[PDB]
């Protein structure tokens, strides 16, 4: 079901992959949101200053 | 145990997280080095063996 | 004083111009060549000792 919106112009994954996420099983999870602009969204990466 | 730059050190968590393409180069990091882990100790029996 | 398939052979210029993502893979190049070169020493003493 998350697959609804054509523009997720973002969702490559570090540690897994969207293929792979349906046979996963995970101890537990946590969703952190916030609206930023669209030129900091390649600033959120391990390391990537800005 | 020992990990030699993978992510993981069992070789059915690698293929189970993420994709094929990608796996092609954290597995042949395991495989390189499970492979010279086994060249050390062989050659050192050539030297028992002498 | 050789880079060994790295980018430099110095360690604290590796932690200056990447990024945080891929300095794990970068030094981790270095370090297993560095011990295959100390495991190409003692190999050469252990046939000297004989």
């Amino acid at each position: 079901v998350l697959y609804n919106l054509a523009p997720f112009f973002t969702f490559k994954c570090y540690g897994v992959s969207p293929t792979k996420l349906n046979d996963l099983c995970f101890t537990n999870v946590y969703a952190d949101s916030f609206v930023i602009r669209g030129d900091e969204v390649r600033q959120i990466a391990p390391g990537q200053t800005g | 145990s020992s990990k030699f730059g993978a992510i993981s050190s069992v070789l059915n968590d690698i293929f189970s997280r993420l994709d094929p393409p990608e796996a092609e180069v954290q597995i042949d990091r395991l495989i390189t080095g499970r492979l010279q882990s086994l060249q050390t100790y062989v050659t050192q029996q050539l030297i028992r063996a002498a």
